[PDB]
């Protein structure tokens, strides 16, 4: 509201202890996207290799000499990195009027600059900017999106809910020629609530989220658990402004984000009773390598 | 970490374009590539004009001027041409062993068949084309049943003179 | 090879590992199917065992009663085919059908328990106390009479099935011929042998 | 997929250490088929 | 065989504790599966025997 | 906000549950999905209708 930096208190007045800071949503990209920082700080591209061998086995006889041999092949691929930055500045008498009130103005700006840096990294991770063509997880155009089996999950019975939920896992499994299972599911938070608050029947009083944990395809075929999470930006990310949900494997081998340089402040500068602190940070975008292990389901 | 061209194959493939299958005998011959573009791996070659060169153009081979042999997959080839022998390079021609090649026939081939060369492009097939545009490699035979456009291994002997077929 | 050390690739060492891999691949293919060159009939296509159809069951748009009837059909048929003497110990199903069973509830609104209640109420586990083993395989999708899925019920004993592998894969020294290093490698095995063909039963059409 | 033992790299590029090997289905015979190795080798 | 269309905690062999004999008295009933009864009936049909 | 067509007399349990959870979900979504409701104050008559 008022950026006048000082206040007047009254002789007859009461004051509450502590200040209330405005709230912003949580950060939601640790533990859901594999990132690494081992790349040198100033890089332009990243490379990675693959290879495939070949061979056959035949029936041999004694005193013979013809034994079948094997072969090899290789391939390589690349990605890029870009640069951005944020930094603060302040005047002279501003910081001096600040210190005699016990405030530490430079610290208050550094803290919030770290905060906004984290916010930027989140937005790049989960969405795209269309300036560096950094396609995100929720809108990547190289994965397959299918529509649900006529399920709106409001005024829809438990059978439709379970069928719709297992459709994604089964489809991902059949897409990879029956080799990998979806490991993590991301749902819009509203649908997560619908599942977690709807019961399974009048005699089976239990939620659809408490039964689905131990009876999904992934946890039934194998013994490992499935992780379900409700997200914030999936309300209208679908084809026609409809909810979207994501099934994927969550391995450093399917998704990858490179951040060579995290966030750095450079030495202070002085020009005419000012103080300018430039802060730069350089990070590449998200790379979905295995596109057949990420599945989009629209219409929940 | 390159997952492009993933087909989730049932089991391993059989071979590549020009790979050989082990056996005690093999005449492997060093020639120098004469064509401006390279030469592919499992391909037929003719006799060059440099007294040790070879060309990929076999449009004029005859019983009087038989073809020279078949190139082999080298895997160390200058990395500028993808899978080829660049100009002015040792070619490694083979004329005795058993080699995997590419089939160009409608109905495919079976175990023991004649090998017919189409002089127009230089492709191997089962029967003669029918317009004085095909040769029969007299000493040659197949060793695998394969469909159209697939890899089949054949046994080859280039000292036997070819037969012209109209 | 002298050139793939310049890039630190170790070419000769990468080939032996993949040769052993293709070895195991060959042994598997011989064990579970047939080649028709040495006439080694496999487990999924042996022509001496009895193959019957299912009782009108597709397991898609099929209620739990049909699923249970179809599953116990194999065990009861194996019991009736050997003049009431032997019990099926192991069941192999196509993996998609295993999914359908493991996901679909028991046709209950009451407790919504999965069809793997079959694990404690099948014929074998009911007459005796021993458990029954159910597995999902890979090559059973179209192994049936008219290209339909096939499942196998059998006893899994060394007196019913047997495969001998006297010698495993080894490598022989390197022969050198004119700037080329030829390296051989050999093994030897014996084809699968189904001694009691009435103790193996095929059910098609699931 | 090529066969050349070589790719052109650049100075401003970070090549990852690992290599991805193409996947194939599991082996599935052990535990379902009784096999023995007791007979003499030849 | 299962017991209900839908609520089916138990198998049809609840017959063991709800047959007429075990209902009217407290004594158990013995049920056996035999071998030669597949076609003993009048027209080659299955036959079952109840006795004391 | 108004309820979703619920009178709670001649209304089945599904409507009751939907109407009740509507308030909690609406409050959560109004605060941009950051905080839920802790306490609910219903008129006494409606509390009786639910508890019976």
């Amino acid at each position: 509201m008022q950026a006048n930096f000082g206040f007047v208190t009254s002789q007859t007045a009461y004051v509450e202890a502590g200040v209330y800071r405005m709230r912003y949503p949580e950060i939601r990209y640790p533990g859901l996207i594999p990132v690494d920082y081992s790349a040198p700080e100033w890089i332009k591209t990243v490379d990675y290799y693959s290879m495939d061998g070949v061979g056959k086995a035949e029936w041999i006889a004694d005193r013979a000499s013809d034994i079948p041999v094997v072969g090899l092949a290789m391939e390589k691929a690349t990605t890029t990195v870009h640069l951005a930055g944020i930094g603060y500045d302040y005047g002279l008498e501003e910081v001096n009027q600040a210190i005699m009130l016990g405030m530490n103005l430079p610290g208050e700006k550094a803290n919030l600059a770290r905060l906004v840096y984290e916010r930027m990294v989140d937005r790049v991770a989960f969405t795209g900017d269309a300036e560096k063509d950094f396609k995100g997880l929720f809108n990547n155009g190289a994965v397959t999106a299918v529509s649900a089996t006529t399920g709106n999950w409001a005024s829809a019975t438990a059978d439709q809910i379970l069928a719709d939920f297992n459709l994604g896992i089964t489809g991902l499994w059949s897409a990879t020629n029956e080799m990998v299972y979806a490991d993590t599911v991301l749902l819009p938070s509203a649908k997560h609530q619908i599942i977690a608050s709807k019961r399974l029947g009048n005699e089976a009083t239990e939620t659809v989220l408490q039964f689905l944990q131990r009876a999904n395809v992934y946890t039934a075929e194998t013994g490992r658990p499935l992780t379900i999470r409700g997200m914030r930006g999936l309300n209208t990310a679908g084809a026609g402004g409809v909810s979207r949900s994501v099934f994927y494997r969550n391995s450093p081998e399917v998704l990858k984000m490179h951040i060579p340089m995290r966030h750095r402040f450079l030495p202070v500068q002085v020009v005419g009773l000012t103080y300018k602190v430039p802060g730069i940070f350089r990070l590449g975008g998200l790379d979905i390598r295995l596109p057949k292990e990420v599945r989009y389901v629209d219409g929940y | 970490m390159a997952p492009y061209n993933e087909t989730y194959a049932s089991d391993y493939a059989f071979a590549y374009e020009g790979m050989v299958s082990d056996i005690a005998p093999a005449d492997i011959i060093s020639r120098t590539v004469e064509t401006s573009a390279g030469i592919g791996f499992g391909k037929i070659v003719a006799q060059g004009t440099s007294d040790r060169g070879c060309k990929a153009d076999v449009s004029a081979v005859s019983p009087t001027a038989p073809p020279l042999g078949i190139t082999v997959r080298s895997q160390a080839t200058e990395n500028l041409t993808l899978d080829k022998y660049p100009r002015y390079d040792g070619a490694a021609i083979m004329r005795k062993g058993v080699i995997w090649v590419l089939v160009t026939d409608a109905g495919g081939v079976v175990a023991g068949d004649p090998v017919w060369l189409k002089k127009s492009d230089g492709t191997f097939s089962n029967a003669d084309v029918g317009s004085s545009g095909g040769l029969r490699l007299a000493g040659c035979r197949w060793d695998t049943s394969a469909a159209n456009g697939a890899l089949a291994r054949m046994r080859v002997d280039f000292d036997v003179p070819p037969v012209a077929g109209a």
